[PDB]
């Protein structure tokens, strides 16, 4: 919980994950490539 | 319901556990911006062991 002056931990959320490539998190609801210029890239991880 | 016998007599000791200081050393001019003790594990930075 974030107030005007403090942050206080109240609960815990547990995660179970397996590394791979089947599921991908995305900004919202891909194969866009900019060529011949400086770019920030994510290519197959 | 009964008091502790000679064989069963025990004393309570607070051991360091995972904390970066000892309980008996708190009275040795240690300085904090916040120090606060709890019986619940949520949000805790470390813990002592009661034995």
């Amino acid at each position: 919980a974030r107030t005007r002056t403090n942050e206080q931990v109240v609960r815990s959320l547990y995660v179970i994950y397996e590394e791979g490539d089947n599921i991908a998190g995305v900004p919202s609801d891909l194969s866009v490539l900019h060529l011949d210029s400086c770019t920030d890239y994510n290519i197959y991880g | 319901n009964s008091d502790c016998t000679d064989v069963l007599h025990a004393t309570a000791v607070i051991k360091t556990g995972t904390c970066p200081f000892s309980f008996d050393k708190l009275n040795n001019y240690l300085t904090f911006n916040k120090f606060c003790l709890s019986l619940h594990p949520v949000g805790a930075n470390c813990k002592f062991d009661v034995a």
